[PDB]
C-alpha cells in the first residue's frame, strides 16, 4: 500500500 | 465502519478565515492521508492540499499555496483545512476525502461543509407547517410539509422523524427572495388514512445560525 | 497542471440504454480513477486506476482506456445512475478532476399529482401569507403553474423550485410559492394553483377559499 502523494508504503 | 466527519456550515466575511475539521473513525487515522477537495459553483471538483500525518507536513496545490493551512491532530484523528483571505470565489463545499492507496481512488469522503463567504448577516429561518387536508390529498395519499423561510447563508437540513422517515420525502433546492434571504419547502406523503395516529416531525437545522427548529405538522382543524 | 476534459457535459438516455462517457488528459497519464456524485452528497469512488470498479459498484460499470484518452460505459443505465460523473488524476501533481458528466434519465409521461397549501395562522400572526403549490412526480420536468386570486391571473408575486430527478422513478417535483402580505391576502377569497403538463390531457386546478 502506497499512500497516494506521499508515497510512503504501508504493510 | 469508517466514518469522516465534518464540521458544521459556516458564514464568513471577505478577508476572514475560516476552519474545518473532519473527524475520522474505523481505520488508522495515521497509515492514511487526509486530502481536501472543493466544489464551487464555477467548477467541478478542485484539489486543495492533503496531509500524510507521518510527515509533519502538508501538500498544497499551487493555487492554494499561502492561503491555506491543512493541519492535524493524530490524538483525536482529525485533519483540518484552515483558508484564509476568504474572498467570494471561496464560497463552496469542502469535502475531506480519505488516501489509501495509490492505484484506488479517494475511497471514504466527509459529508461536506458549506462555507459561504458574505458581508451580510447570518439569520435564523422561521419554520411554518404545510398542514394536510382535503386541499392536499391525492388517491388515498395526503402531502404534508415544512416552508423553511427568510434564511442567510444556506444551507438548511430538513430531516422528518430524526431521520426515521425518508421515504415519499423532497426537501426543495431553496429560492433566493428579493430580499436576499432563502425559502425552501420540504414535503413528504403519506397515507391520508392514518393521519390521525402518525406523528410527523420536520427537523430543521440551520447551522449558520446556531437554529434547531422542530415542528409537529398536525391536520389542519 | 494535467487539464481533465469530459465529454459530453451531460447526457440523457432511457433505462436500459448503454451510455459513454469519455475522459480526455492535456497530457499522458498513467491511469485515471472515476467518482459518482449524487445531488446534495459527496462524491464516492466508482472505478480505481482506470479498469477497477470500486468496491459494490455494479457490474453495469466498466472503464477503459490508457495515456491520454479514457471511457467510462454504463452497459444498461438505470434509475439510480442519475448522478455527476467525475475522472481523476493523481500521476502528475497538481490533483486534477474534471469537469463532471450529469446523466440524467428520460422516461415515459407521468402526470404531476397538485396538492395545495393555504398559509399557516403562524404565519399570518407574523403579516405574511405563503400559498403552497406542490406537483408531486412528474416526467417530463416541462410544467407550467399559474397563480389565479378571484380567477386573476397573478404575476411577480411567486417562486418556484425544481427537484433533481428521483433515484427510483426519475420524476421531478416542484414546489411554487406564491407569497402576499396578510392585509392583500385578506382582500381575496379563492386562491388557486393551475397546473398544465404534458399528462395532464387539460389543466389541473387546485384551488380553496380563504378562511374554510
Amino acid at each position: 500500500r502506497k499512500l497516494p502523494f506521499s508515497k510512503r508504503e504501508v504493510p | 465502519e469508517v466514518q469522516l466527519v465534518q464540521s458544521g456550515a459556516e458564514v464568513k466575511k471577505p478577508g476572514a478565515s475560516v476552519k474545518v475539521s473532519c473527524k475520522a473513525s474505523g481505520y488508522k487515522f495515521t497509515d492514511s492521508e487526509m486530502h481536501w477537495v472543493r466544489q464551487a459553483p464555477g467548477q467541478g471538483l478542485e484539489w486543495i492540499g492533503g496531509v500524510d500525518p507521518e510527515t509533519e507536513g502538508a501538500a498544497y496545490n499551487q493555487k492554494f499555496k499561502g492561503r491555506a493551512t491543512i493541519t492535524r491532530d493524530t490524538s483525536t484523528s482529525t485533519a483540518y483545512l484552515e483558508l484564509s483571505s476568504l474572498r467570494s470565489e471561496d464560497t463552496a463545499v469542502y469535502y475531506c476525502t480519505r488516501g489509501y492507496d495509490y492505484d484506488y481512488a479517494l475511497d471514504y469522503w466527509g459529508q461536506g461543509t458549506l462555507v459561504t463567504v458574505s458581508s451580510a448577516s447570518t439569520k435564523g429561518p422561521s419554520v411554518f407547517p404545510l398542514a394536510p387536508s382535503s386541499k392536499s390529498t391525492s388517491g388515498g395519499t395526503a402531502a404534508l410539509g415544512c416552508l423553511v423561510k427568510d434564511y442567510f447563508p444556506e444551507p438548511v437540513t430538513v430531516s422528518w422523524n430524526s431521520g426515521a422517515l425518508t421515504s415519499g420525502v423532497h426537501t426543495f433546492p431553496a429560492v433566493l427572495q428579493s430580499s436576499g434571504l432563502y425559502s425552501l419547502s420540504s414535503v413528504v406523503t403519506v397515507p391520508s388514512s392514518s393521519l390521525g395516529t402518525q406523528t410527523y416531525i420536520c427537523n430543521v437545522n440551520h447551522k449558520p445560525s446556531n437554529t434547531k427548529v422542530d415542528k409537529k405538522v398536525e391536520p389542519k382543524s | 497542471d494535467i487539464q481533465m476534459t469530459q465529454s459530453p457535459s451531460s447526457l440523457s438516455a432511457s433505462v436500459g440504454d448503454r451510455v459513454t462517457i469519455t475522459c480526455r488528459a492535456s497530457s499522458s497519464v498513467e491511469f485515471i480513477h472515476w467518482y459518482q456524485q449524487k445531488p446534495g452528497k459527496a462524491p464516492k469512488p466508482l472505478i480505481s486506476a482506470t479498469s477497477n470498479l470500486a468496491s459494490g459498484v455494479p457490474s453495469r460499470f466498466s472503464g477503459s482506456g490508457s495515456g491520454t484518452d479514457f471511457t467510462l460505459t454504463i452497459s444498461s443505465l438505470q434509475p439510480e445512475d442519475f448522478a455527476t460523473y467525475y475522472c481523476q488524476q493523481w500521476s502528475s501533481a497538481p490533483w486534477t478532476f474534471g469537469q463532471g458528466t450529469k446523466v440524467e434519465i428520460k422516461r415515459t409521461v407521468a402526470a404531476p399529482s397538485v396538492f395545495i397549501f393555504p398559509p399557516s395562522d403562524e404565519q399570518l400572526k407574523s403579516g405574511t401569507a405563503s400559498v403552497v403549490c406542490l406537483l408531486n412526480n412528474f416526467y417530463p420536468r416541462e410544467a407550467k403553474v399559474q397563480w389565479k386570486v378571484d380567477n386573476a391571473l397573478q404575476s411577480g408575486n411567486s417562486q418556484e423550485s425544481v427537484t433533481e430527478q428521483d433515484s427510483k422513478d426519475s420524476t421531478y417535483s416542484l414546489s411554487s410559492t406564491l407569497t402576499l402580505s396578510k392585509a392583500d391576502y385578506e382582500k381575496h377569497k379563492v386562491y388557486a394553483c393551475e397546473v398544465t403538463h404534458q399528462g395532464l390531457s387539460s389543466p389541473v386546478t387546485k384551488s380553496f377559499n380563504r378562511g374554510e
